[PDB]
């Protein structure tokens, strides 16, 4: 069986042999996978490494992981690959948070939640406590639309008594000077406030709330995975009570997660080159996309998302993220460690506590 | 003495890269520059958009550019150049490119424009039909993002009178478009509105001239892509559209973006605590501190005696008081019979003739 090449890219993160230990395939295409370990995490570093590799390898995928909480991490894979059409997995850290609007030509996967499934798990968590009366933050960070609308109409076509009251929209892309966000948080007064932005846009947001009054008891703050991020980092503005949905390395270890990435790409290619009798050429250079476009597509998208490996489901949607990841709720607690208060798993919810305890 | 402070262009030939650097080398004869003294950095236009995204980081933000002007490929896209350029939130300031997708701050979020986008050609109608009192329109545009931000921008000028009897939307690359057609033309309204791309407004002007919606009764009101190249050749007589004064002239817009932006310069520096950018993408994964408070400068920026005439931009960053001239199809030559001033409707002296022959 021919072999296919498979590049591993991990930033900042040494379960190197553990990883190469977790990675096997009956299949039409056996995977060569290459594990290439990356210390920046900027546009430059990121392509010249991509494509320095396109050049040097014949690479048909490009599983890649971080240790790092920058959302941009993920725009950058999926331009790199919308631009040179080779699928890319962001498994873990920057390159899991959620890239809403991925280009029509991307091959760009994520594990993690959609942005819709982690909305409608904040109202589920919202419906077993009977907290019905709420408010929405968001920024102009892409997604947040869709996060306003997943709401607006779940709420809309629902029996329950739910009251939106307000939603805000921060445009932290100008600066603060004259203490806009500020007069825009001072209109909030349900005891409920949904949370979209990212981390760091979250911990501008929540010093502001703070000094306004918003933070402390009789608020509570939901946010979704990208602002936790990673739960080893708390920035100090974080206020205990935070309650976040995670998908950061919990019970779907890196190692893992890594084995389920070369599985994907290397099923997909087989299931291909079955029905087909060949795949898609490795791009020799992404230098010469323009010449050579007539001659690529996204084809291999059909299959990447379809995969099932060791008989587990591993689908992706069409929109490029986990089709049904098991997702962990986590709360901020009085030491400021994140703390597992919840699963969601099979499409129902699982809390820890039927009352909160005090923050 | 003088503190150095880079600005870049990526521009669409060599001839104007220099008119950039003379426009830059005015700017310092003009201003007092015994504090800061600007310098030009440019770049043209690389072949395809991962080699033009190195390039932003490689030759201009390896020069530490407070903003870059960007110029629209003349036979890619400004888009690798937001993206680079705002993932450090320095300004990019776009000289020729019209399409509205530019104006959604989620994927350009510091991108501003001496040129409207191809919406704002709502305003100019809107003007008219208060002038030439056409009190009932039907709308029909294309299901795309262009077509949809028209009617968009038309609709809040209307809510909020002239009104729109009905929109009608249409699958953008559809050539028989009868049972559209034949729905305004059983409505009583005769003024039709179209947004389109060049060879949408071509099917579109067929298929109405084959069901006699072209003949005297009608108004055909359209903007600049509707009678340009293909659609031009088969619009019908009497059709009225626009055209952007200087919309094409990557020279003069050089000009008026290098006065403003010099302008924003000495007024930012006049504030207290200034950063500089990043020098060079490597290494480098924290937004320039200060970028968000000079896109509030250039935002808030006026400019009075532009060549393209009175520079201001609206809250999405477009330029605002842009003037067009509104054009007039008889005996299949295009004539020039008004402009819209930026403001105001000025008739000249040649007359109008309406679909038919009307007078
Ligand atoms: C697009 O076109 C429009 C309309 O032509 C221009 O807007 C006009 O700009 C002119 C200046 O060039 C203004 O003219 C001045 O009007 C003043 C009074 O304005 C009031 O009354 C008018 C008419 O009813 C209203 O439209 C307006 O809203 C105000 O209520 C006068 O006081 C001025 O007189 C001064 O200059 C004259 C000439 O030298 C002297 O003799 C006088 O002593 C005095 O100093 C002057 O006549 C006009 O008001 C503007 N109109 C509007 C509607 O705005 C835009 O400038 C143009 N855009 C561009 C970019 O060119
Ligand atoms: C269809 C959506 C594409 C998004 N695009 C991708 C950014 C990107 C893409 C590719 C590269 Cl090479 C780089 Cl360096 C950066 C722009 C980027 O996502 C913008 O990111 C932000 C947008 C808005 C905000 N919130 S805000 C306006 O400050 O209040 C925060 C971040
Ligand atoms: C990344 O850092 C490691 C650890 O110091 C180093 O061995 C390696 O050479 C670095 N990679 C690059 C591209 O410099
Ligand atoms: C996806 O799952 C299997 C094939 O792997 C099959 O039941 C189903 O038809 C597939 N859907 C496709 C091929 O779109
Ligand atoms: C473009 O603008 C410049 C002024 O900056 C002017 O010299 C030139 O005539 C203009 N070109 C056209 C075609 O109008
Ligand atoms: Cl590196
Ligand atoms: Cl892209
Ligand atoms: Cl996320
Ligand atoms: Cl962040
Ligand atoms: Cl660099
Ligand atoms: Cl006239
Ligand atoms: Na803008």
């Amino acid at each position: 069986p021919p072999s296919i090449g498979i590049a591993v890219i991990l930033v900042g993160t040494s379960d190197e042999v553990a990883i190469k230990d977790a990675h096997f395939h009956h299949l039409s295409v056996v995977p060569r996978v290459e594990l290439v370990a990356m210390n920046e995490t900027d546009p430059k570093s990121i392509i010249t490494r991509i494509c320095d590799l396109m050049s040097d390898r014949k690479i048909q995928g490009v599983v890649f992981a971080d240790d790092t909480d920058q959302e941009a991490i993920a725009q950058i894979l999926d331009f790199i690959s919308a631009q040179t059409l080779t699928p890319i997995l962001g498994i873990h850290g920057g390159s899991s948070m959620i890239m809403a609007d991925k280009d029509e030509s991307s091959m760009f996967f994520q594990f993690g939640p959609s942005i819709e499934q982690q909305a409608s798990v904040m109202l589920n968590i919202m419906e077993e406590y009977d907290w019905y009366i709420f408010s929405i933050v968001t920024t102009y960070f892409p997604g947040y639309q869709d996060f306003v609308n997943k709401i607006r109409s779940t709420i809309e076509n629902s029996f329950v008594g739910w009251e939106l009251e307000e939603v805000l929209l921060l445009d932290m892309s100008l600066d603060d000077g004259d203490s806009k966000i500020q007069n825009q948080l001072k209109k909030l007064q349900s005891p409920i406030i949904l949370l979209y932005c990212t981390k760091e846009e979250a911990t501008y947001i929540f010093e502001v709330a703070n000094s306004v009054g918003l933070t402390g008891y009789g608020y509570t703050w939901i946010v979704p995975s990208l602002v936790a991020g990673d739960t080893d980092t708390v920035p100090s503005e974080f206020p205990t009570g935070l309650i976040s949905v995670s998908y950061d390395e919990w019970d779907y270890g890196l190692p893992a997660r890594v084995r389920d990435g070369i599985a994907i790409i290397t099923t997909a290619a087989s299931d291909m080159l079955s029905e087909h009798s060949f795949i898609p050429e490795p791009k020799s250079s992404c230098y010469n996309t323009h010449e050579k476009r007539i001659y690529q597509s996204n084809m291999l998208n059909r299959y990447l998302i379809n995969v099932t490996f060791e008989g587990r489901d591993l689908s992706f949607s069409e929109d490029g993220y986990q089709m049904h990841p098991k997702l962990v709720i986590i709360l901020l607690n009085k030491e400021r460690k994140w703390e597992r208060v919840g699963k969601w798993k099979d499409k129902s919810l699982q809390m820890k506590y039927y009352v909160w305890p005090r923050m | 003495d003088p503190k150095i402070v880079n600005i870049g262009a990526v521009l669409s030939t060599k001839k104007h890269e220099q008119i950039f650097r003379e426009a830059v080398n005015q700017a310092n004869k003009r201003h007092f520059t015994r504090k800061i003294q600007l310098q030009a950095t440019s770049v043209t236009h690389r072949p395809n958009a991962i080699q033009m995204a190195l390039s932003v980081c490689e030759d201009l933000i390896s020069s530490q550019v407070y903003a870059i002007l960007v110029s629209h490929p003349p036979a890619l896209t400004p888009t690798p150049i937001s993206y680079t350029a705002g993932f450090y939130r320095i300004p990019v300031i776009g000289l020729t490119t019209r399409m509205s997708i530019y104006s959604d701050k989620s994927i350009h979020l510091s991108f501003l424009r001496t040129v409207p986008p191809y919406s704002h050609q709502a305003l100019v109608w809107f003007e008219m039909m208060r002038l030439f009192n056409w009190n009932h329109v039907i709308l029909i545009v294309s299901d795309d993002h262009e077509g949809r931000a028209a009617q968009k921008k038309l609709e809040t000028l209307l809510e909020g009178g002239p009104k729109a009897d009905k929109v009608l939307q249409f699958e953008p690359g559809t050539k028989n478009l009868t049972a559209l057609l034949l729905e305004a033309k059983e409505l009583e309204a005769r003024v039709i509105i179209l947004s389109a791309s060049e060879d949408d407004a071509t099917a579109v002007y067929k298929s109405a001239a084959m069901l006699d919606m072209t003949g005297a009764g009608y108004v055909w009101l359209v903007g600049e892509r509707e009678i340009s190249g293909s659609a031009l050749r088969y619009a019908p007589d009497g059709i009225i559209g626009l055209q952007l004064i200087n919309g094409k002239n990557e020279s003069a817009h050089i000009s008026d973006a290098v006065a403003v932006v010099a302008q924003a310069i000495h007024e930012l520096f006049e504030m207290e605590n200034i950063t500089d950018p990043p020098r060079g993408c490597v290494g480098n994964t924290n937004i320039w501190k200060t970028g968000p408070l000079f896109k509030r400068v250039l935002m808030s920026s006026k400019y009075p005696d532009g060549v393209t005439g009175r520079i201001e931009f609206n809250e999405d960053g477009d330029r605002k008081f842009a003037q067009y001239s509104i054009m007039n199809l008889q005996n299949r030559k295009l004539v020039q019979v008004g402009i819209f001033n930026g403001s105001y409707i000025i008739q000249n002296d040649r007359k109008i003739i309406w679909p038919g022959g009307e007078t």
